[PDB]
DNA sequence: AAACTATACAACCTACTACCTCAT
RNA sequence: UGAGGUAGUAGGUUGUAUAGU
């Protein structure tokens, strides 16, 4: 008769060594393991955006509260959660102005709407850093409520996408500048009100996690580590491989994929995977034939020799699809036979919800349900003590992993996958359900299909959250 | 429903045991052991909605 | 030069892989 | 962030238009 075996809670180091379970807390207790000097905030956007992101911004310097600390904890200000200073001062800022949104707005087909508001941000950034001598390590959009909301790819009065900040990081992918977009409602909510007179993007008790994912969110473009992971064995090596798939229309979408690293902290080296015009959109059941699976084998390998100098001893393969022979009999000959490899499907379509007898209370996350040597369940998401609340929402439902080929320990890729679930940076949450290896993959290939002109993408990571 | 069937001779029909299907211990020409669990989980589903059907719900 | 007749992929018969949005 | 909404095919069923000696 079968039970649910127990995976202890992964933990992220902090400064000076520390080990905590929490990156709020440990934020608030410890703080960054690198410092960084300081950092200088660009702007653009109208003059009421500049006002209500610098009211938003000296909130942030104040140590703001919410309801209780217990699940939502609170703000002890830039300077003393992280080392590093934030001003209202040396704010290098650029005005749009409205009498061109005006003039753009009475067009017909948003489309050409969103692609010159696009790059008039984007030549506008440019001139605006390729000038001015001031340095701005992170540039803070602030688009208006209304462009967001009028302007929409349905909104009713190819290669380019009609998401408006994923063609802005496409296109500033070419320059190495880390920005962040700001929606205007986010951080202007105390006088945004819906028709019926109360804020529909309310935050009157939960405006400290904005604080907390803002801030964090500033830190790591900057170009500070947060926060890292514990345990890494000596020659392992993590590997997030994007198969999410775009409808591009009459052109090949054919495999998009794309992939993740991770290899001694928590680095992200994403190297381009190819478009790859075999297997037109007719055949997308993702199977990478043998040149391009051993180019991308080779891209992490050269990766891997650059941060490491040593050949790793164990190669981790993640991925949400099923694998077949000829794609692993390619990954396979190119590797060394010290080394091992072994992949990994994380898939959500699989349905099992587990139920609680007595009380209202959800699956405790951590559970982890193996039903074979190869199949095995995690409970990613759920109720942790350590918040005392439930991460997910209604019932949480696990993430069926299965491993195809390697011979490998279940526990070992169970807690590894448990550890990488911790890592997200985008949002300072807890923990999500897909790994940060997939929960980027989606984002980030959305990113890199937006625009395919570039040929050699930056494999940082400020430029794409 | 089919007046023409009357002269039907079993002979002509073949079983085949479910155990060794279940235990993946049946394999023949004819049908394949993944082809018939999915007849299986075809008949499972199409057998529960005959019978909800037939709940009048 | 021609008898049988399946051939050589091919259009499709129920449910597998992934998207995209609707609002909590 | 998770449960409803949705085009389209795993892979072997049976209909288009042949040509094999």
């Amino acid at each position: 008769m079968k039970e649910l075996i127990y995976i202890e809670e992964p933990s992220i180091l902090f400064a000076h060594g520390q080990k905590c379970t929490d990156p709020r807390d440990g934020l608030a207790l410890f703080g960054p393991l690198n410092q960084i000097y300081g950092i200088k905030s660009g702007v653009v956007g109208t003059q009421k955006g500049l006002q209500i992101f610098k009211s938003y911004l000296d909130k942030i310097q104040k140590p703001i509260y919410n309801h209780n600390n217990i699940t939502r904890p609170m703000f002890p200000g830039f300077e003393a959660v992280f080392g590093c200073k934030w001003e209202s001062q040396n704010i290098v800022f650029k005005e749009i102005t409205d009498e061109e949104i005006r003039r753009y707005l009475f067009n017909a087909s948003t489309h050409k709407r969103t692609y010159d508001l696009v790059t008039l941000f984007n030549d506008k950034i440019i001139t605006a850093n390729k000038n001015d001598e001031e340095r701005v390590d992170v540039w803070f959009v602030i688009v208006p409520e209304e462009i967001y909301k009028y302007c929409r790819p349905n909104s009713v009065l190819y290669n380019y996408d009609a998401q408006f900040h994923d063609q802005l990081k496409a296109r500033l992918l070419e320059h190495t500048i880390p920005t962040q977009i700001l929606r205007e409602s986010t951080l202007a909510w105390r006088d945004f009100k819906n028709t019926f007179g109360a804020p529909i993007r309310d935050f009157s008790k939960i405006e400290g996690h904005l604080a907390w994912t803002i801030s964090t969110a500033a830190y790591y473009k900057a170009g500070g580590k947060p926060w890292k992971l514990g345990d890494i064995r000596p020659g392992v090596c993590y590997l997030g491989l994007v198969y999410k798939k775009i409808e591009k229309s009459k052109n090949p979408q054919n495999a998009c994929c794309a992939a993740q690293m991770f290899l001694d902290n928590g680095d992200g080296t994403v190297f381009k995977g190819e478009v790859g015009p075999w297997y037109n959109p007719e055949k997308g059941e993702y199977h990478l034939k043998p040149k391009e699976a051993k180019a991308l084998l080779t891209q992490a390998l050269e990766s891997y020799k650059e941060q490491n100098k040593s050949y790793p001893k164990e190669v981790f393969i993640h991925a949400r699809t099923r694998f077949n022979d000829e794609e692993w009999n390619a990954f396979n000959e190119v590797t060394p036979k010290n080394t091992n490899l072994v992949g990994v499907t994380i898939t959500k379509s699989k349905p099992l919800k587990l139920y609680k007898t007595e009380g209202a209370f959800p699956i405790m996350r951590g559970n982890a349900y193996i039903v074979d040597e190869k199949k095995a369940f995690l409970w990613t998401l759920g109720f942790v003590p350590k918040l005392q609340s439930t991460l997910s929402m209604e019932v949480p439902n696990p993430i069926f992993i299965e491993i195809n080929k390697g011979e490998a320990e279940i526990q070992q890729v169970l807690k590894d996958i448990l550890a990488l679930t911790k890592l997200n940076y985008n949002a300072c949450i807890y923990a999500d359900g897909e790994p940060v290896t997939l929960r980027f993959a989606n984002k980030i290939g959305e990113i890199l299909t937006a625009s395919t002109e570039i040929k050699t993408p930056p494999l940082a990571f400020k430029y794409y959250i | 429903q089919l007046p023409k069937t009357e002269t039907y001779n079993g002979q002509e029909s073949i079983r085949i045991s479910t155990s060794d299907i279940l235990s993946g211990r049946y394999d023949t020409d004819f049908i394949r052991n993944y082809e018939c669990q999915r007849l299986i989980v075809q008949l499972i589903n199409k057998a529960f909605e005959l019978r909800m059907k037939d709940k009048n719900v």
